[PDB]
């Protein structure tokens, strides 16, 4: 709540995505006190902080609509994925199942050129 | 003019024993491609990226003042035109602004040391015996004077490999102030430069990001919204204090350049 | 007698604007560019797009703009200059297998045209060019430089001839494994005859018409946005809601 | 009035390197060559690569080097002179049927360019012709000599300007059985115009550039290289240990 129990102005839902993607997620845990479980809470950001400290003092222009970026493995060089950096401050990438799949976290982000919404991803999994 | 003139007013080029040298003409047969930079680069002068100097009393004669090498990356252009092409040739004109306060005194020497001497001592010695030029601390107008290309391979690279004519001046006989009170007169030196008759890139190649020549961006954000690095807290205003010690080792916040 | 033949070539029809011709007066400056760039194609930064059986008949796929943002090397000369007045050149090659038939038209929209909806029939009523999705061969296109004002200024986002490309006849293939053969398709562009840049100026190194680039750091290291720990993995997961409205860790490019 | 075609043919544009114009003088001799080995191609060394299904578009294919160890006739005069100058001609064949879908591209990257990654947004901004899989006829590129030393040493493996071949958009079949179908490729390579070499010399038959020939002798009479016994058979095996670290037989090439 942030007033009494009023409206307050806030931004918009994260959205929209095309037929077929889904929200990458940037998932941490955190310091739960509670009697049930371990089952650490987690939390799930949209881009981490060296993103927002980045993008806020640069200031770049976007060009169409979405970057399009490759996560590249650090050493061996193979595409994990194939995501697409929504403008708006999202990463969307274009899932088909219905479990949770967790990707190895020492990926170094790569864009390779800008691109319209139309953008039909490269499915995963 | 200016008023007046207990100055001493070099304008002239010092004439510097050493023959002309071909600049882009060894390197069009055998760089595969016509490439020309925008003819209003070769007309204003413009600061290098390292312009700046200063020539305060404390200095002792030997100390080199500015020691820059031929390159593209004595003009903001130049090294911002070398992120795209691969290689470049030919001479400069670079010009040298000390005009120090009419109270002073102390002469400099320019030398235009050739390559493949070893970087090093360069003792006052050993400044003069290269073609010089001597010139005053008080000289109003700039002091034009070249930077040719002595070279044994057609185009050099423009990675920083390649070794080219440097020319690096030294504080040959100390500036000294002569006015009444309680103040000497730093003299501050600024350095212009900008490509001779045929400066010239050779080969086009991709602008890559991570290039050679950037020359520094620090993020535009106040002090007041950063994060400190030895606590997790924000910074809540820089200053300067000679009381505490002036010489710790902290294991944090030690990044280089 | 006579002989009108039933199969020629495309080439779209223009009547030459003049570049820095109008603008030399008016401007103080009008510079020159490295005469080689002139010389060969490249890959423009919004030079991507994929055609796939899910795109209906009316869609534009790639919305292009005349500007120095069409070729990397003008996206890079246009930090040292103030503006730039001229025409460009564009091409783009496809992608298809024998098994997928259907037909794009690439039509240059000329400015002022109120961008909204362009039906399949008012698409080619433009100056256009059909090409159809087996091509091989890449296939060009002069981006004129029709305006109004004398010339155009690069961190002012001018209006400009645009290049849009509608999917004219569905693309469907035939029955093997369909729905899954997106059609990639890639663009690239050269300087016209008559382009160049009209005012020097410091590289400001803050402009617009530079390729973003995000920091290289691994998602490990990286902290968090909504909880002071640092990041400790990245998925995906269509479980959980998949338009959340958080707050914090929301900003745009 | 004008008219601008919509295809044109690919056609990398030159301007002439001097090949024994400049390293006339400086050097003792300059020898010609047999005059009908600039008349045919011809299978280089390393001439051999191929396309498939599991090649993300990014993964250089094949990257080729000026110099003589790209046609069996100079990788075998280049035994009796020390040193070559001058350009050359290459040219690729590909293989696919119909059914496969996608591009490379193939550019001349200069010498003293740090061989590190390209991203497909940088391999086109070279000098450089896009060709895809599926086309029939031979593919050919003018192989120059950008350098600054006059003429470069054969024994002493000069840099020199390359040649790369990326795959610009993913190559994907259409879905009957993909996955094993790898597009074979092949390349061949000239003499140019301009190209002699430098200095005569007795043919030392030990040098660089000779194909390397294994023994002729069957796996059967062969010394074993761990226990004093003949070679008993060879096989493969992916239960064992796929990856060993044996001492003894470790020889390099």
């Amino acid at each position: 709540e942030y007033n009494d129990g009023l409206l307050v102005p806030l931004a918009p839902p994260i959205g929209p995505f095309l037929p077929g993607e889904v929200l990458l997620r940037f998932r941490t845990y955190m310091r739960q006190i509670d009697t049930a479980d371990a089952a650490a809470e987690a939390i799930d950001c949209a881009l981490p902080q060296e993103f927002v400290s980045w993008f806020a003092s640069n200031a770049f222009t976007v060009q169409s609509e979405a970057l399009l970026l490759r996560y590249r493995n650090t050493l061996t060089g193979q595409l994990l994925f194939e995501c697409k950096l929504y403008n708006e401050g999202y990463i969307a990438l274009s899932y088909s199942g219905s479990g949770p799949l967790t990707f190895p976290t020492d990926g170094i982000f790569e864009v390779v050129s800008w691109v319209p919404r139309l953008y039909q991803l490269a499915s995963v999994g | 003019e200016a008023s007046g003139q207990d100055l001493v007013p070099a304008a002239v080029e010092q004439a510097v024993p050493i023959q002309p040298v071909a600049g882009a003409a060894l390197a069009a047969p055998a760089a595969g491609q016509i490439n020309q930079i925008d003819p209003w680069i070769f007309q204003n002068f413009v600061q290098c990226p390292l312009g700046e100097f200063s020539i305060s009393p404390r200095n002792t004669p030997g100390e080199i003042l500015f020691d820059l090498a031929l390159g593209p990356g004595l003009n903001p252009y130049l090294a911002h035109l070398s992120a795209m092409y691969t290689g470049w040739v030919g001479n400069m004109e670079v010009q040298l602004v000390l005009a120090g306060n009419a109270f002073t005194a102390g002469k400099v020497v320019v030398a235009l040391v050739p390559p493949y001497f070893p970087k090093g001592s360069l003792t006052t010695a050993q400044i003069t015996c290269f073609p010089h030029v001597m010139c005053d601390v008080r000289t109003l107008e700039p002091i034009q004077l070249p930077l040719l290309d002595v070279r044994r391979v057609l185009w050099h690279a423009t990675q920083d490999q390649e070794e080219s004519m440097r020319l690096v001046c030294m504080l040959y006989t100390p500036l000294r102030t002569n006015s009444p009170g309680d103040e000497s007169f730093v003299v501050s030196g600024r350095l212009l430069s900008k490509p001779a008759a045929d400066f010239n890139f050779v080969y086009l190649t991709p602008p890559i990001e991570r290039t050679i020549y950037r020359m520094v961006d620090l993020p535009v954000i106040q002090p007041r919204l950063c994060t400190h690095a030895r606590w997790p807290a924000p910074v809540y205003g820089l200053l300067v204090d000679p009381s505490l010690p002036s010489n710790p080792q902290w294991q944090n916040g030690r990044v280089h350049v």
